[PDB]
């Protein structure tokens, strides 16, 4: 019998043969393969409005990443090169014009229509199948996953959406008009169609359509789509009596259409009043055509099919209203479908593809017309090629990718990667987002839905208004991809299903769906699905197709879509799992691979509409009979950065999910590229550690390659007043030795312009006459060319890079002074300085400055278990009480937190470090299967120690033992990113805002802090006016106006005559002084743009 | 010589008004020419000022950040519906006749609503219902009563369009639509004497005016171009959308000029009224929203006055101020309540002006001779004549020198200076408070632990603002109102805010509890280090073995007291009431009872004080916690808020020295119980478990009893977790009992200092039942929750209740059903976060004016009395005796206390 040992060594096969971001590459691999030409097939071909004459489209291909060389040639591109000059990593795109002429084709001509950002080790990627002594040369971190796009040298990664699943029958309850409610979204060709069936009180079915005004009646537009017989509706909804009756109260009341037409032009008037008879026939039978679930197609044919479509989806609404069957509850997985990168990519390739199309159409009837005919026909290669537009798709898909706004409204979809270490990185690369709104509370959708289990982490989610809508995808995870669906079809008919168009749904008869449209009805669904489990195990169909039957409403559900979200299982049968010893054997000596043990039918992916039929076990020994699958590894469940928390089931949730978002944070050896790398922000712990308690999952991942912290000694006592309310307190000693030292990067950037009219930046010292020179002191770093010498200590505002730019007409012979200076309040050694060319040939220098941070007060440490504080007070060692046994804490902690905050799993770890730094090996801290507490105790004991992990101590002041024994342990700590030196800030005057006079926004232009409308009403509350008056007067904006009394109009001053006048009312003699705030006065000049007239009223005193 | 704004007074701009208030007047699409110079006649015209470098403005010469700005106007070739006002205009059109203009009412009912109005129609309400019943009584009338002629129905089309359903031949109507020029005519000649029949003004307003002939065009100064990065001018909305407007109106006016068709004008002139209508309001109702070539909607006159980032709410009820610093906390015991530290980088760079008189020449000529680098240095002196120089190395011993009577200083911060301390948000008004500067070397504020709680502040990364008050006025204010120690009673109950939290009452009970004694040098040290002035130590209270002395902690506590305090009451830790009901026999018999005869029956259950020696009890959050506290509200009341700041400094050093000398920790063994208790745990558990499958088989065959008004699937619900909810107390019920107070966690869980007795329940015996929303988990498959249950399972732990503790470690599927539990409490939170805060504001603004008068009334701002005494008996809340008036009892004792001694 199998050992969860032996599950896990079979568990790690599949991140080993797999890894982590097949969700990005499998779908951007298809996409190439296939998604090109099926949009290029969409469009057919070019219709220009020439004289017989047409463009055929035919293939399409992706080249090699390359970039045309302003002053040179195309030539290969590497990732590296990319991000430091600021390209796009792209390849060209190469599509044939086949021209058509009298109808007859000819030779076609290759074009090319533009470039096509390359995700990252892609299978058109560079960097694919290449070595790690291959990857190092070319510059890149052989741990580096790759999965995502470089955009004007910034790393851009495309978020999962969480989509409802397309051509799916959800049915609601409209209480609010007590009505039923049935939806579809209708696909095609990227367009959608949310079309409903309701059921009002009446009980008259009506039927919802995208552009049509008001509900038109369901017996009507079924009877616009044909099948006007009233005996085929009924044949069309069903046949149980109870349905038949209120068809034929329908039908009765909609005995007032007669025929199709009579109905096509009722529509034609809904959808066109006031246009001609014909124009409102035709736009309306367009409608139908077009509008009413377009996946069943857009042939006039595609009648029956329709409305067969419609009837089903009728005979839900009313199987609802009689309790027949239950609510949709669409929170349930089956009715979710995630929007990977290819699907998008395809979405944005489609409508950059139809603006090109139309350029292009465009440009060749422009052609024609202008230059003539002869021309046109005479060379038909000239003319084609030369009207195609590239940079139009270009543009728009590069912009689409870079800032993140989608066609079609979508938001937020690319994202800059994060790259703080190596969690962080794998966990971004891992998400799906919810696309609801943040503010709405959401009560339903941000809960943790039970068929989360294995897809989906249940702790790793953010804390403030984002909690609950966006979330990770766990280990266990693997997202599918569409098979070819006719194959799937013809193989289902094949099985012996009848098509619907033969006989209607008996109940006798369950109903067959394939991805939500129904295809036919068979007699027996168990022994179907039976059918197809066993061709799917044996390997006569594509693992991706999932089966599942319902028995109360006697339907058969086929999924072979794509974006489901499944986990792996292992099959048992009669009570007896199919993975045996001698299986782990061979996997364990490399002889037997995952993808070997997926085709031999020992395990099989189960998604959320199959794993309804199943009764999973969670461990070998619990297996019966009555189990229909085995779960490989329960600890498996948790998400990567949640993976990290040793003994995770000892604390309370919301500390995990505190720890798993503060993985994302901390300091550490992100990538062994860290020093060529060009990051805006960067960091390095000088010595990470290996944690000492750690989960077996993480060496597996990667992460002990690249740790992102250190250990630390740490006692559990309440040393003074400097520890409370979650402050902590460091040994000064340890940090001068180097414990939790780091270093600061910060990138900045400079490029020599070339504007138009032939004016450009230079490259050069600025001499003292231009404008804006700034100190000579700041210059004192420079050298001759005007980049700033390595190694060379900055301080703050200090310049860079000296750059001269042309000048301004208000002036003239001037040059402005527009030099790149350091941060106003940072400081360090500049380490590297770069010079290149960008893609206009015009110089580009980027230059790194290193920033030494030592730990003080105010820096933020966090243990993995949740717990974070601040270092409240640095203390020399000889003061720290030390062990009887010649131990000195690095770190003191207040006893005071822990009950509180209940994580009993930092306790457990605090012993289970100290138990493996005195065993001499390191302890394991998996999930479920760790170590267990009683061991390490026993263990600790057997050691000379005391079984509770308690020492005793001597006070280091008074030099004699503290009276009660301390809890002193070793616990893995993070420094995290938020230190203290970043986040100070003071403004004396500095500088304003133009508009409004006020103080500047933000720490980097010597901003002024926020003074909000709580703070007022706080100061009203204490009553103290004149403290309010000084800080909303004088500190922001104050100024004298003069207002002329006899018409509240305010005056004018002129500095020319040494006068002040009213215009409005030509008044001298009565203009007084009034003291008022810029912004006020700027509010009257809003009011005043309208026509509001506010008269000022003066009064004395 | 300076005066003020009394009052503001509304209107509608006449076309006069605005041509006459104008600088210019507009004729060129255009901003820029090629070079960079403002167009003539354009957008950007010099005459209403200058924005770029080096420009003189010609209206009123100035420079860009001198010259305020000039209005300009657009003559439009045909006038056009003003959005804000069509609403209006159909209310008046419907209302009046169409050939004399006159009300649509008769004299004598005119008269009589003349009559109704005058009655106070300032109040805007009853204004409105009276108008809105005039406006529904001249809609119901065919005919004009005053002259004879048909009047047609008005159907209004949003956003600016008006139909006149008038008749033709065959009877049968065509909905005439109306012209603006047609509708100006209307409004034109109306009369002045039945306007406030009509809700308008004769004088402040028109309702020609409401249809606009002439544009006005905001100041360059209200319309700042930003020059990009790029080197290309960022125009912003407003101009581009002017730029527009000017456009339109030009070829409107080539096109009338040229005779152009009928249906083109009409074309031009929607077009018109379009960029007119979204120039004014680009979120109008009706109207697709105008674009920017990015793709995004354009922001205008009506965008700028609304939302959070508006001008009302973002540059004028609050905005960015100056002499302010932002960093992270750090705690620091050492320091008095009212004092806060000031890292010495942010006090070199704030400055606090100070005028040179003749008791403080010396001081400032020693901070300008300084220099702006030491620490006790200046930035800057103002002459008497108010030029500002700054100080330098080469100006030190010269400006030193010129220094004299009339001087200005901006000299660096000191200590004992004052200033404005704020964490955000800023929820009740201690939340902003003044303390006196304190400098210190490192870069973080540091503030006292025991002003922790009015802030709601922990050192986890949280960042508080810091304020300077620039104006003597304004310090004094600051140091009079806003001193830490005057807020130490909580305005919303009446009782402390400010007080000893976790460690502080951890070593008040270490200190106090029974048992406790100290030796010689451990007195000496601890009362060194709270800072009593002590120079005796008293008897000793015992002798230790070999001779040595030893202090028991009531008497060290007592020297902190008053020394004519007296006080009893019962603290948290009162267990066994037998105790506690002699000591209260004993004292209630004689008010003085022998302190040789409570030392006897001292418990620890039972606090009593007797001319500040304390006789019984132990510190708990009772004594000085800011919930609970007494002997500090009696303090704060009794002797002063110095003495209160005085008694909380002492209490809080000595406490935190004792935690210290003593030892206090946690360990995995404080919830280590013995194997009974587990053996208990398990049968308790089993036997809830066998009575929920009891009930749930009973269910199952329909014998179930169902409660009133209940379905009988909620009666089922309802008893599992009960029975459940039963099963988790009697399982901390033990849990409770074998930990005894020898525990250093159950010493802070019932102390109060931290945690309670659930935490100790759930990480020792049980987690017991989760639950989302109030009932049992249920959002799983069709049927069950996890795939690993039998559909339909209605068991206890097929539904969420989780048997293990933190300790014992959770199975997976326990782990789940707790993360689900968890994640209610995190979006709870969230959300209810912003409706609580959105709730509060509301009721600010409509509670913001009120105050109490000299007479004692509350009078609204208009005069109007809301209360003719404050909280109907006149006690301010916080100054009350714990919501009480005012407490009989205290005074009573105290007063006999007083004299009977
Ligand atoms: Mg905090
Ligand atoms: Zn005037
Ligand atoms: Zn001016
Ligand atoms: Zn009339």
């Amino acid at each position: 019998d199998v050992t969860p040992d032996d599950l896990w060594i079979v568990m790690e096969s599949y991140w080993q043969e797999k890894g982590l971001v097949r969700q990005h590459l499998d779908s951007y691999n298809a996409f190439i393969e296939r998604g090109l030409q099926e949009v290029v097939n969409e469009f057919g071909g070019i219709k220009p409005d020439i004289p017989d004459f047409e463009v055929k489209f035919g293939k399409i291909r992706v080249g090699e990443p390359e970039f045309q060389e302003p002053h040179g040639q195309r030539k290969p591109l590497y990732p590296m090169d990319a991000r430091i000059r600021n390209l796009t990593y792209a390849a060209p795109l190469y599509l044939e014009m086949i021209p058509v002429i009298k109808g007859v084709e000819q030779d076609p001509v290759e074009v090319r229509i533009g470039e096509l950002p390359i995700m990252l080790k892609s299978k058109v990627c560079r960097l694919y199948g290449l070595s790690d002594e291959e990857l190092i040369k070319l510059g890149e971190d052989p741990k580096d996953p790759g999965g995502y796009f470089i955009i004007n040298g910034s790393e851009r990664v495309i978020v999962s959406i969480e989509d409802i699943a397309p051509n799916r029958t959800l049915v609601e309850k409209d209480e609010r008009q007590e009505k039923y409610i049935a939806k579809v979204f209708s696909y095609r060709h990227g367009y959608r169609a949310l079309v409903a069936v309701e059921r009002r009180k009446d009980g008259i079915l009506y039927v919802d359509i995208p552009n049509v005004p008001k509900p038109v009646k369901f017996v009507y537009v079924m009877r616009a789509l044909g099948l006007e017989r009233d005996k085929d509706i009924v044949e069309a909804v069903g046949n149980d009596p109870e349905v038949q009756q209120i068809m034929f109260d329908n039908l009765e009341d909609a005995s007032d259409i007669t025929t199709q037409q009579e109905a096509l032009e009722f529509i034609g008037k809904l959808v066109a009043p006031g246009q001609a008879r014909e124009y409102r026939l035709k736009r309306a039978e367009y409608v139908i055509d077009n509008n009413l679930l377009p996946h069943m197609g857009v042939s006039p044919e595609d009648r029956i099919k329709k409305a067969y479509y419609l009837g089903m989806m009728a005979l839900k609404v009313i199987e609802l209203s009689l309790g027949r069957r239950p609510e949709d509850d669409k929170d349930h997985y089956a009715n979710k479908r995630l929007r990977l990168a290819g699907d998008l990519l395809k979405d944005l390739f489609r409508v950059a593809f139809s603006q090109l199309v139309k350029d292009i159409q465009y440009q060749m009837t422009k052609t024609y017309q202008r230059k003539g005919d002869k021309y046109t026909f005479g060379n038909i290669h000239r003319f084609i090629r030369n009207s195609i537009r590239p940079d139009v798709l270009t543009e728009r898909i590069e912009h689409a990718l870079a800032t993140g706004a989608w066609p079609g409204g979508r938001t937020g979809v690319s994202q800059l990667l994060d790259r703080t270490n190596y969690m962080s990185t794998l966990s971004h690369l891992r998400r799906v987002t919810s696309p609801l709104d943040r503010e709405q509370p959401h009560f339903e959708a941000r809960d943790l839905h039970g068929t989360h289990w294995g897809r989906i982490c249940p702790t790793e989610t953010p804390e403030g208004p984002n909690c609950g809508l966006v979330k990770n995808l766990a280990l266990m995870a693997q997202i599918t991809t569409a098979v070819p669906e006719e194959e799937i079809r013809e193989y289902l008919m094949s099985l012996g299903i009848v098509p619907i168009e033969v006989r209607r749904p008996d109940p006798t008869l369950w109903r067959v769906y394939l991805n939500g449209v129904l295809i036919g009805t068979i007699e027996d669904g168990k022994a179907l699905v039976q059918r197809i489990r066993q061709d799917r195990r044996s390997g006569k169909i594509s693992d991706v197709i999932n089966v599942a039957y319902y028995e109360d409403v006697k339907e058969v559900y086929v999924n072979s879509d794509d974006g489901r979200v499944r986990r792996p299982l292992i099959i048992v049968e009669n009570g007896v799992p199919k993975l045996t010893k001698e299986h782990v054997q061979a996997v364990k000596e490399g002889r037997l691979k995952w993808s070997d043990l997926i085709k031999m039918g020992i395990i099989e992916y189960l998604d959320a509409e199959e794993e309804e039929n199943a009764y999973v076990a969670m461990w070998p020994w619990e297996v019966t009979e009555e189990h229909t699958h085995l779960e490989l590894m329960p600890a498996a469940i948790l998400g990567l950065p949640a993976s990290l928390v040793p003994y995770p089931e000892h604390n309370a949730a919301p500390r995990n999910t505190y720890g798993a978002g503060m993985a994302k944070q901390s300091l550490g050896l992100g990538w062994a590229n860290f020093r060529i790398r060009v990051d805006t922000r960067g960091h390095l712990l000088h010595y990470p550690q290996i944690p000492l308690v750690n989960s077996r999952i993480m060496k597996a991942v990667g992460y002990e390659d690249r740790p992102a912290g250190q250990n630390f000694v740490v006692a559990v006592l309440a040393y003074q007043g400097y520890n409370m309310e979650d402050a902590i307190i460091i040994n000064k000693a340890s940090i001068e030795r180097g414990l939790a030292r780091s270093t600061f990067f910060r990138t900045y950037e400079a490029e020599e312009k070339k504007y138009l009219g032939g004016q450009t930046d230079k490259f050069e010292i600025p001499d003292p006459t231009v404008r804006g020179y700034r100190g000579e002191k700041y210059y004192r770093n420079l050298d001759e060319d005007g980049l700033i010498f390595p190694e060379s200590k900055v301080e703050g505002k200090d310049v860079l890079v000296g750059r001269t730019s042309p000048p301004r007409f208000l002036s003239l012979q001037e040059r402005r002074e527009t030099s790149v200076a350091v941060r106003p309040s940072e400081k360090g050694v500049v380490d590297k300085v770069i010079i290149t060319e960008t893609g206009d040939g015009t110089k580009l220098v980027k230059v790194t400055v290193r920033d030494l941070r030592i730990p003080e007060l105010g820096d933020k440490f966090a243990s993995r278990h949740g717990q974070k504080g601040v270092i409240g007070l640095i203390v020399p060692q000889e003061d720290m009480p030390w062990t009887e046994s010649g131990i000195v804490p690095d770190l003191i902690v207040n006893p005071h937190g822990i009950p509180s905050r209940m994580t009993v799993g930092q306790l457990i770890e605090a012993i289970g470090g100290k138990v493996a730094s005195l065993k001499g090996r390191r302890v394991d801290g998996t999930a479920f299967i760790g170590e267990p507490e009683e061991k390490l105790r026993k263990e600790l004991e057997e050691l000379g120690f005391k079984h509770t992990g308690r020492e005793i101590m001597y006070d280091g002041i008074t030099g004699k033992r503290l009276e009660a024994d301390i809890f002193i342990g070793v616990i893995y700590y993070q420094r995290l990113h938020h230190m203290v030196a970043d986040k100070i800030h003071a403004r004396s005057r500095g500088p304003v805002q133009v508009l409004t006079k006020q103080p500047t926004e933000g720490r980097a232009r010597e901003g002024g802090l926020r003074f909000g409308e709580m703070e007022r009403d706080v100061l009203v509350g204490h009553g103290a006016a004149m403290l309010l008056i000084e800080r909303l007067l004088e500190e922001s904006d104050k100024t004298e106006v003069w207002v002329c009394e006899n018409c509240g109009h305010i005056a004018l001053e002129d500095k020319r005559r040494r006068r002040v006048y009213c215009p409005v009312c030509g008044e001298e003699e009565r203009i007084s002084k009034v003291e008022m705030s810029y912004a006020f006065k700027l509010l009257l000049d809003e009011l005043k743009a309208m026509v509001i007239r506010p008269k000022l009223n003066l009064s004395e005193r | 010589m300076k005066k003020v704004i009394g009052s503001i007074e509304f209107g509608i701009l006449s076309p006069q008004e605005i041509r006459k208030m104008s600088a210019v007047e507009v004729t060129v699409p255009d901003t820029y020419d090629d070079d960079g110079y403002p167009i003539e006649g354009g957008v950007m015209d010099k005459r209403m000022g200058v924005i770029d470098p080096g420009l003189r403005c010609e209206t009123c010469g100035g420079r860009a950040g001198e010259c305020p700005g000039h209005f300009g106007h657009i003559e439009l070739a045909r006038p056009v519906i003003h959005v804000g006002f069509a609403k209006t205009i159909y209310r008046i059109l419907e209302s009046t006749c169409r050939e004399c203009g006159r009300i649509k009412l008769t004299d004598e009912e005119i008269e009589e609503y003349m009559k109704k109005i005058e009655l106070a129609r300032n109040r805007r309400s009853e204004f409105n219902e009276i108008i809105k019943e005039i406006h529904k009584k001249a809609k119901e009338r065919m005919v004009c009563p005053h002259c004879g002629a048909p009047q047609y129905p008005i159907k209004f089309e949003k956003p600016t369009i008006y139909w006149e359903i008038r008749k033709d031949e065959q009877g049968n109507e065509y909905r005439h639509r109306l012209m603006p020029t047609e509708v100006r005519d209307w409004l034109e000649k109306i009369p002045d004497k039945d306007l406030p029949l009509l809700g308008l003004d004769p004088e402040k307003s028109r309702p020609e005016w409401m249809v606009l002939t002439v544009l006005p065009v905001p100041p360059v100064t209200a319309r700042p171009s930003i020059t990009l990065e790029t080197g290309i001018r960022a125009e912003d909305d407003l101009t581009h959308k002017l730029v527009d407007i000017i456009r339109i109106n030009n070829r409107l006016k080539q096109n009338i000029e040229a005779g152009a068709p009928q249906l083109i004008i009409e074309d031009l002139w929607d077009l018109l009224q379009y960029h007119v209508t979204t120039y004014i309001n680009n979120e109008a109702p009706g109207v697709p929203p105008a674009k920017h070539k990015s793709g995004r909607p354009l922001k205008t006159l009506a965008q700028r006055l609304k939302g959070k980032e508006g001008r009302f709410r973002g540059n004028l009820s609050g905005k960015r101020v100056n002499f302010s610093a932002r960093t992270v906390i750090s705690p620091d015991p050492m320091i008095s309540i009212n004092e806060v530290g000031v890292p010495v980088e942010v006090a070199m760079e704030l400055t606090v002006p100070e005028k040179v008189t003749e008791f403080n020449i010396e001081r400032l000529r020693k901070m300008v001779l300084n220099g702006p680098d030491k620490y006790p240095g200046a930035n800057y002196v103002i002459d008497p004549e108010g030029r500002r120089r700054r100080i330098m190395d080469s100006n030190k011993e010269t400006l030193a020198n010129q220094l004299d009577i009339g001087w200005t200083v901006e000299r660096h911060l000191m200590d004992g200076d004052i200033v404005l301390f704020n964490r955000q948000p800023s929820l009740h008004r201690m939340s902003i408070m003044a303390h006196r500067v304190r400098v210190m070397p490192y870069r973080t504020f540091r503030l006292n632990l025991a002003v922790c709680p009015p802030y709601n502040a922990d050192f986890d990364g949280d960042e508080m603002n810091l304020h300077v008050p620039q104006t003597e006025e304004a310090q004094a204010e600051a140091r009079i109102l806003m001193e830490v120690q005057n807020h130490i009673i909580s305005p919303r109950y009446g009782g402390p805010i400010i007080g000893g939290i976790q460690d502080h009452i951890s070593g008040g009970y270490l200190l106090t509890r029974e048992g406790a004694y100290f030796t010689r040098d451990e007195v000496e040290q601890m009362l060194m280090f709270a800072g009593v002035d002590i120079t005796e130590l008293p008897e000793p209270d015992k002798y230790d073995e070999n001779g040595n002395p030893l202090w028991s902690g009531k008497t060290i506590f007592s020297l902190l007291l008053p020394e004519d305090l007296t006080v009893w009451y019962r603290n948290k830790l009162c267990d066994e009431p037998e105790r506690c009901e002699a000591l209260e026999k004993l004292i209630e018999e004689k008010l003085m009872p022998d302190p040789e005869e409570v030392r006897k029956l001292a418990y620890d259950g039972f606090v009593y004080i007797q001319n500040g020696k304390l006789l019984s009890g132990a510190i708990d959050k009772k004594a000085y916690g800011r919930e609970d506290g007494i002997i500090l509200d009696l303090i704060v009341r009794e002797y002063g808020v110095e003495r209160a700041r005085q008694f909380l400094d002492q209490v809080t050093k000595l406490t935190i020295w004792v935690i210290t000398h003593k030892g206090f920790t946690t360990g995995i063994d404080d919830e280590d119980l013995p194997e009974e208790a587990r053996d208990r745990i398990r049968e308790i558990i089993r036997e809830a478990e066998e009575r929920v499958n009891k009930l749930i088989e009973a269910y199952k065959r329909g014998e179930l009893e169902p409660l009133p008004g209940k379905s009988l699937e909620d009666t089922l619900e309802s008893l599992i977790m009960a029975v459940l909810a039963e099963a988790r107390d009697n399982a901390g019920a033990v849990a409770e009992k074998y930990l005894g107070m020898d525990n250093h966690t159950v010493i802070m869980a019932k102390t109060g200092a931290r945690g309670k007795i659930l935490n100790i329940t759930q990480m020792a015996a049980l987690l017991g039942q989760q639950s989302i929303r109030g009932k049992r988990l249920y959002r799983g498959f069709r049927g069950r929750v996890l795939s690993h249950f039998k559909p339909g399972d209605l068991g206890a732990r097929a539904k969420g209740f989780v048997v293990n503790s933190y300790k014992s470690g959770l199975t997976p599927q326990e782990y789940f059903f707790h993360a689900m539990g968890g994640r209610e409490g995190l979006v709870d939170t969230a959300v209810r976060t912003a409706q609580s805060g959105y709730m509060q504001r509301r009721l600010i603004n409509a509670l913001q004016d009120l105050k109490v008068e000299y007479d004692g009334t509350v009078r609204s701002p208009e005069g109007i009395i809301v209360q003719f005494k404050y909280g109907e008996d006149g006690v301010d809340p916080m100054k009350s005796w714990r919501g009480k008036t005012v407490d009989v009892d205290r005074i009573i004792v105290r007063t006999l206390l007083k004299m009977r001694g």
